[PDB]
RNA sequence: UGAGGUAGUAGGUUGUAUAGU
DNA sequence: AAACTATACAACCTACTACCTCAT
């Protein structure tokens, strides 16, 4: 869907353990535990929703 | 893994010392702690409605049946229930006619119609009780069933509001007079049917609990306690505190907060919280500024004086909304050292529908489902074995609690607000979901919020429900 | 009395109209 | 007197607090 894609390089990405902010024991600047959680539920809703309507139903 | 902790079912006391768990039975069986003389009944409405009132007031004389009494009780008659004499005589009647009741129907919004109504029938009571020597302990509003509906606030042909009792009470409140509004197809359900030839507002089988509910509240409203709570400690004072908001326009709602108070018995002391005009309506965080807040406290801490005369010991505060650390630490420095103060907050929003294996039959009403020690949930809805039936319908919900501040046993808060759920007085139902603090609180709010005018509300029930 | 219906915001995302030295 | 450029709250991006009614 995005053509312009193709030239991506995976350093600028970041990535966080979610057990650490499962066991609420990570906690930076860039995101808060609250705003982190919120994202994961959101993720949740987002994919069950997206799950269910691949279903067919 | 954890399991369901199981709380006792609380008990209510009566008469001579009496110890039961049904009121209904209770008062059948032993009845109320104190004794009344006697009551007066008084009555407006059409003769229709007088003559309706007097044939279901002989009914409720005699005893009255149910299908059987173990969900609802028989009727063993008012005197063997209560003590307390009724009779169809030395009742005052004042007759309202129906030629003005087509006078006003005619008019164009029906808002103007149920202000002219209700003020009608406010100072017709007022006129009433300021002139006839015949004291009346509760009055009777035997509305006509067309005008409930015809009238609606939505019925299709800014302080006031459209509700006829809430209007009611709330103007009849600058006077101390108790009353209690009688819808007409409640007590005259017998010749009333709906167009298919059905009484909708059928009673063929659960005519007793109307007259147990009926009873119950005419005791309650003339000024004898039918029960209270059996183990209260020396110095706890239960604070349901109301955070029930209006839509008033642009009219600053803010907070409209109230606040129940029980502290040795089932006496509600209710003292009108600030209707505060800080924090308009797109600023609802229920966030109460600390002023309010200590004045709130000093009312609570002064009817405990007037009442008990000795500094309560712990503090109960029951709402339902999240509590900031401002408020909080406003409601400390106020507090003695002594004294301990904790908040709990009660919600039904939170989904939790726990089901059964075999069988269809529902959660048994009193396990307590602990997640920590701040959070934790009662199964106040549900089967109750003394009942032989759900008091919930098809799947109970329970109520989610959570003590923000403070330090207390999380089991006591528990059996303490399961203890509040037994005391509704206006129906005489076995429990009720949300506690009496919070089930009064809507209604009280809704009183209060129907009349500004006023300014020191009487504190008692009687008025009120 | 409890499950569907509904306006409106927790609190930190990114667009109006500046003024700081 | 003027170069960069974020500023100072502010309008809004998905889902938290409470209402209100529909009929069992």
């Amino acid at each position: 869907q995005l053509p312009k894609t193709e030239t991506y390089n995976g350093q600028e990405s970041i990535r966080i353990s979610t057990s650490d902010i499962l066991s609420g024991r990570y906690d930076t600047d860039f995101i808060r535990n609250y705003e982190c959680q919120r994202l994961i539920v959101q993720l949740i809703n987002k994919a069950f929703e997206l799950r269910m309507k691949d279903k067919n139903v | 893994m954890k399991e369901l902790i199981y709380i006792e079912e609380p008990s209510i006391l009566f008469a001579h010392g009496q110890k039961c768990t049904d009121p209904r039975d209770g008062l059948a069986l032993f009845g109320p702690l104190n004794q009344i003389y006697g009551i007066k009944s008084g009555v407006v409405g059409t003769q229709k409605g007088l003559q309706i009132f007097k044939s279901y007031l002989d009914k409720i004389q005699k005893p009255i049946y149910n299908h059987n009494n173990i969900t609802r009780p028989m009727f063993p008659g008012f005197e063997a229930v209560f003590g307390c004499k009724w009779e169809s005589q030395n009742i005052v009647f004042k007759e309202i006619t129906d030629e003005e009741i087509r006078r006003y129907l005619f008019n164009a919004s029906t808002h103007k119609r149920t202000y002219d109504l209700v003020t009608l029938f406010n100072d017709k009571i007022i006129t009433a009780n300021k002139n006839d020597e015949e004291r009346v302990d509760v009055w009777f509003v035997i509305v006509p069933e067309e005008i409930y509906k015809y009238c609606r606030p939505n019925s299709v042909l800014y302080n006031y509001d459209a509700q006829f009792h809430d209007q009611l009470k709330a103007r009849l409140l600058e006077h101390t007079i108790p009353t209690q509004i009688l819808r007409e197809s409640t007590l005259a359900w017998r010749d009333f049917k709906n167009t298919f030839g059905a009484p909708i507002r059928d009673f063929s089988k659960i005519e007793g609990h109307l007259a147990w509910t009926i009873s119950t509240a005419a005791y309650y409203k003339a000024g004898g306690k039918p029960w209270k709570l059996g183990d209260i400690r020396p110095g706890v004072c239960y604070l349901g505190l109301v955070y029930k908001k209006i839509e008033k326009s642009k009219n600053p709602q803010n907070a409209c907060c109230a606040a129940q108070m029980f502290l040795d018995n089932g006496d509600g002391t209710v003292f009108k919280g600030e209707v505060g005009p800080w924090y308009n309506p797109e600023k609802g965080e229920y966030h109460l500024k600390p002023k309010e807040a200590k004045a709130l406290l000093t009312q609570a801490l002064e009817s405990y004086k007037e009442q008990n005369k000795s500094y309560p010991k712990e503090v109960f505060i029951h709402a339902r909304t999240r509590f900031n650390d401002e408020e909080w630490n406003a409601f400390n420095e106020v507090t003695p050292k002594n004294t301990n103060l904790v908040g709990v907050t009660i919600t039904k929003s939170k989904p939790l529908k726990l089901y059964k294996t075999e069988g269809a039959f529902p959660i048994m009403r009193g396990n307590a489902y602990i997640v920590d020690e701040k959070k934790a949930f009662l199964w106040t809805l549900g089967f109750v074995p003394k009942l032989q039936s759900t008091l919930s319908m098809e799947v109970p919900n329970p109520i989610f609690i959570e003590i923000n501040k403070g330090e207390a046993e999380i089991q006591q808060v528990l059996k303490d607000i399961l203890a509040l759920t037994k005391l509704n007085y206006n129906a005489c139902i076995y429990a009720d979901g949300e506690p009496v603090t919070l089930r009064f609180a809507n209604k009280i709010g809704e009183i209060l919020t129907a009349s500004t005018e006023i300014k020191t509300p009487p504190l008692a029930f009687k008025y009120y429900i």
